[PDB]
């Protein structure tokens, strides 16, 4: 059948603290684990 | 022949054990165990913030009970004895023997914040306010099963001479309301290995439990392990029962197939869209003292052929063009059932609007996909049909993409035109 | 494999007794003998003032009848002949032959002044006007058991397929409404797995003493449970609900001074506001003898009263908070159906008015009891709960004076918020 | 219980290859036992509007609905459908359903509109004419389906919900349902002639149907068409018994008890039904099929021992006199109703009408006049009070003046003048 997906996907596309403290925590295991 | 039992939501046996449950629905459980002559009855709250768990030794061994949020109500259903417990303790305990007939047997209770509620086997229907002052008795068809939400009663009835018939009554401070009295109830009973025939034994009409959604409709569950839902029941010519789960089919599925039998679905409560209930494994269809957390369920409309499941499976996965019926079908209902909420009943968590324009576009993703499916069978009247159910106009915008994208415009002028009258 | 049977009103079986009642009723009764294979009918009366007993030689085999204040309407359930018969004979008697499938038999009749109703084993619902022009026909369920006042019917129905279930009719000048419409009735059967009562069953299966409609047009009937059930709210279907309001069992316990007697029965005549009239049967069979008693009355009484409780704290004797319980049940219903027929048919004796004053004050009363009860207790809440059943303003008043020699300051507070909350109106 | 299949005026094999599936106004259905695989035909009564064909069916479709615009097909155990539209521009479609484990498809229903199938469990499906499914709802156990336009009729069976039905219709804002599985007063069937189609359908429902003018019907194992008038109004409606095709059979019998005449009823259109009358041992039609015919409807008032006592049948003019008030009485109030809610169907109603209730007011003073001669006054002027038009009411003063009984000329004057005063 025809896939429509990509017209579903422009129907539904109609900083945050959560992201810092993650990339903290990527921050210091390549940190810590780095030489 | 027949035997009345009683009946309370989601009650257990007590097979060949010495404690069982009393009930349980969203609001806790209660549980009572055999302590050689008399009984030691535990009260449990699945809220620990609101309520705080409490027991007593019961010399009369109930065997009826209901919770609500306001009181715990009990009885003894060979004996007319009902006692009734708030929960703040604040208001005064109280309990009352209710007259019967050589023979005749409470068969469920129920409780309300305004009232107490007691059925019997020859059908008498005793009204007490919550304070114990006797208000009114009736005679109706007996009373298998009852529960109340709020100021809304729900009761079920049967008869040799009457069959099986409901209740629906909005009972309030004020304005003492009937929407439905004794109209026929669709459930199916159980046929006439042994475990299901000591459930049936303690509870013959083969409701496994009775109960409201958290936004107040009806719903019951019964021997085919199908949750019913009452649907526009707030007025009467129009209302339906739709059958929103075949929990048969759903584990069936959801086990990869394979025969599977030995876990059975023990249901507590809808809340919106999602069944809670306890997964009961083995020979037992009940569950066991330590209760088990009660895992969820999202609804799923009976639209699965199992044969055609079979073919395709031979971890179970769906062909899309039923996970788009289904997905239309349930998101339709479900938008049908929280519009009647929010024009009657208004919003209660105030997001239910946000929900429901979710909900609308989930509906409209689902009539796309359909639709996708009927143009790459080229069928215009098929697409155009199923283009006519589209809500939001701007959704209707993608229809025309796809008829372009599958060569049919015939589809896209006639999809046009009904750009051109739901412009107004 | 079930059997239909003839009904009428108050009918009896003969037994292996020659003498036979067809009906009773509060007008009068009807009787026959079988005197050499005929039946020479007896229409007797209890208001003999007004109205002459007669008799007949019925050749034909009437074993339904129905009485009521303008005449008497007859039927042979075999061959379908039914017969009129007004108490004047300026009107004319009349004679009419109805239509039977094969297998069918006419099984109850009714009649008022302005209509005549027929049933039968195959459920055909044939109605006339009062001199036997047929003004409509129509199928339901089987009808095992029919009642009619005015332009009011009432109808029972039964089947192995539909279960017993009622309906409720009014002719309309415009047309007739159904208020309910084979609606499940919530009597009980007779228990068909002794033999005087094995011998009545046979006579009547579905066990049906009598039906009728009460003194102010509520239907009323009466089954095997030997209560009394009264329709009420009937004129609004929605919320229409039965009251079992008299147990005939409880109240003969009761007079017996709690012996469990077998040897009286009661026979219902017909319900006038707070008393069934009736005739009391005593000995081995359920059913009255060829001399009638009186018409006898029980007063109805909900059934509120066990017998655990009567047995201990008892010509048997209640306690008190008790009877308050049972005294505002009954005044509650009573004044809430004089109140729907004041509102719906307005006065039909020309006194309900200070009747329904008369059961607001036993009402409040018993309320006022029950709120001394609560107060003994010092149960502020149900008390409170009590001053707002309470309706009168005087009631209100005794009820500050009821807590204040309970020293509930409290309750004083509240009943008076009561109060102020209704007299600023 | 069994839960046999069901559709209008089908029929059994018995112990022959050939059988009827479906019968009705526009034509009928049949199949053949083709060894393992059916030979199926569709066949047409207005061949001028409409075309035979024929297909070859591996799945053994056993129910059928036949709507004039196609014609749907199911198969009861394996619960495939299949629709087959008769202007073949459209394209046919199938969908097979789910079943559970013991269930059936019980019957089907087809319109312009919408489809509809219900299951021995109950289920009661819905899809567009399209096969686009729209609704599922659980109803208690369908026994047989009819529809017509936006308008569906249903009844339902089980040993614990009792026989009964449903009359709905979809309005285009939201569904109504007009009476909902309220008890059905149609009598179940009570030898082997008899068995051998009670074995086929144990409901005993011989088909179910919509008059011309949407009112509901039903004919059933007592041989009676019963007919719901005022299904408009739940607070009113009245399931009539407008005709007894056993008293009718037995008039034109003249009399003689025959166990060799039967009727198959195919549909009514006003005053009369559509029906197949078929003969001898079998109660139902057989492979060469008689020609459809009109039975005037008639209801049973005729006592049978005083028809035979005045006796081809001939009937005396006061007991017809009663049937055809009674009859012009109740087809009167149907086209007032259709008329009023539903208007003109086909151009003709409102002159049929008025016919009808001249017929009505005739019948009054052939009663009228009997009562007249018997110098009854009171069952005459109650009689009087009946006439619908004022030159009845004039006929009525004349003929009681010629009855020498002047108390009713000049009661019955008050009456007219009571009534042109206004």
């Amino acid at each position: 059948d025809i896939n429509i997906d990509d017209i579903l996907a422009e129907l539904d596309k109609e900083v945050s603290p959560q992201q810092d403290f993650s990339d903290l925590m990527k921050s210091w295991k390549n940190e810590r684990c780095s030489p | 022949k027949f035997r009345y039992m009683p009946f309370s939501p989601a009650g257990t046996p007590f097979g060949f054990t010495d404690r069982r449950y009393l009930t349980m629905n969203e609001v806790g459980y209660v549980s009572t165990v055999k302590n050689s002559e008399q009984y030691s009855i535990t009260v449990s709250f699945f809220d620990v913030g609101r309520f705080r768990e409490y027991h007593f030794e019961d010399l009369f061994g109930y065997d009826l009970c209901f919770l609500n949020e306001k009181g715990t109500l009990f009885g003894q259903s060979k004996t007319g004895q009902i006692q009734y417990r708030p929960h703040d303790s604040i208001h005064s305990n109280w309990t009352k023997i209710i007259p019967l007939q050589a023979g005749e047997r409470i068969t469920s209770v129920a409780a309300t914040p305004v009232r107490v509620i007691v059925g019997t086997s020859l059908g008498y229907f005793r009204s007490f306010n919550q304070f114990g002052v006797p208000f009114a008795v009736e005679k109706t068809s007996p009373i298998v099963a009852l529960t109340a939400q709020n100021y809304r009663v729900f009761s079920v009835h049967y008869s040799q001479f009457h069959g099986l018939s409901y209740s629906l009554s909005e009972l309030g401070t004020s304005s003492k309301r009937y929407y439905k009295r004794e109209c026929p109830l669709p459930m199916s009973l159980p046929n006439i290995k042994d475990a299901n025939l000591d459930y049936y034994n303690f509870n013959p009409m083969g409701i496994k439990s009775l109960f409201f959604s958290s936004y107040g409709d009806p719903c019951i569950f019964g021997s085919d392990n199908t949750l019913l839902l009452l649907s526009k029941w707030r007025s009467p010519e129009e209302s339906k029962w739709l059958p929103i789960l075949d929990s048969n089919m759903e584990i069936w599925k959801m086990s990869g197939g394979k025969e599977t039998t030995d876990i059975h679905v023990w249901p507590l409560a809808l809340a919106y869209d999602t069944l809670n209930c306890i997964l009961v494994k083995g020979k037992h269809i009940w569950p066991e003292f330590p209760l088990p957390l009660p895992s969820e369920m999202e609804i799923r409309m009976p639209v699965f052929v199992k044969s055609k499941l079979l073919e395709e499976n031979k971890e179970i996965q769906i062909p899309v063009s039923m996970a788009a019926e289904e997905e239309y079908l349930r998101s339709k209902v479900l938008s049908e059932l929280l519009t009647d909420t929010l024009e009657n009943d208004g919003e209660m968590y105030g997001n239910e609007n946000e929900v429901l324009a979710a909900l609308n576009g989930a509906y409209d993703k689902a009539l796309l996909r359909l639709f996708a499916s009927a143009c790459s069978d080229q069928n215009v009247e098929k697409a155009l049909s199923l283009a006519h159910e589209l809500k939001q106009d701007r959704a209707l915008t993608a229809a025309v993409k796809i008829s372009e994208r599958a060569e049919l415009p015939s589809l896209v002028k006639k999809i046009n035109n009904i750009r051109e009258a739901r412009y107004e």
